[PDB]
């Protein structure tokens, strides 16, 4: 969406992006799992924040 | 000489009344309306016209 | 969820949230101060059969 | 004098939707008790026919 949450600035969500790294160079089966396992933690805490 | 009603039952799933009695009574004032016309339409006109 | 309902067209769901505990100074007013309440709902529609 | 932190039972509220113009809004609007029905058409068969 844009620009609209729910209860005012009382609550919001966010879609975590990976940090500093590409799509394309990856499919190599192993720094995918370790990339997604760290942005994972981000995603929680980002949850728990909530 | 007839009436006809079909309903789509998804409407009947979301609907909050009953419209069953209603429907059949409807029709039938339907027939009755049609024979009375009718009748009054023929002796007025084929009588005389 | 799951939560089931019968009869009308479409679902909502009224929601609310948190609040403001302050300590009562003794000898002073409870009218003085009051946010109250944030107050909206979410619309959900169903989707033909 | 008005009383302000009216604590607003129905309203939009929410985040985005500014407005907030009066009030209701958010509610629901029922009736599922009773149901109004077109008119009884009378008729003059048999009787003079």
């Amino acid at each position: 969406e844009s620009k609209y949450n729910e209860n005012i600035e009382g609550l919001g969500t966010a879609t975590v992006i990976e940090t500093t790294q590409n799509k394309a160079a990856l499919t190599d089966q192993v720094a995918l799992g370790k990339e997604i396992i760290a942005a994972l933690t981000k995603a929680r805490a980002a949850l728990t924040k909530n | 000489l007839t009436a006809d009603v079909l309903i789509y039952d998804i409407e009947d799933a979301m609907n909050h009344y009953d419209v069953r009695s209603e429907y059949t009574s409807q029709l039938g004032e339907s027939l009755a309306m049609a024979a009375d016309g009718a009748v009054l339409a023929e002796i007025a006109g084929l009588c005389n016209v | 969820m799951v939560r089931s309902i019968s009869s009308g067209k479409s679902a909502q769901f009224p929601v609310l949230g948190r609040t403001q505990a302050a300590y009562l100074a003794p000898g002073e007013n409870l009218d003085d101060k009051r946010k109250d309440i944030k107050h909206t709902e979410k619309v959900i529609t169903i989707d033909g059969l | 004098a008005s009383m302000t932190g009216g604590q607003q039972m129905g309203t939009n509220q929410g985040k985005g939707v500014v407005a907030a113009g009066d009030k209701l809004a958010l509610f629901l609007k029922v009736f599922g008790g009773e149901v109004l029905t077109a008119f009884a058409r009378t008729s003059v068969t048999t009787s003079r026919h």
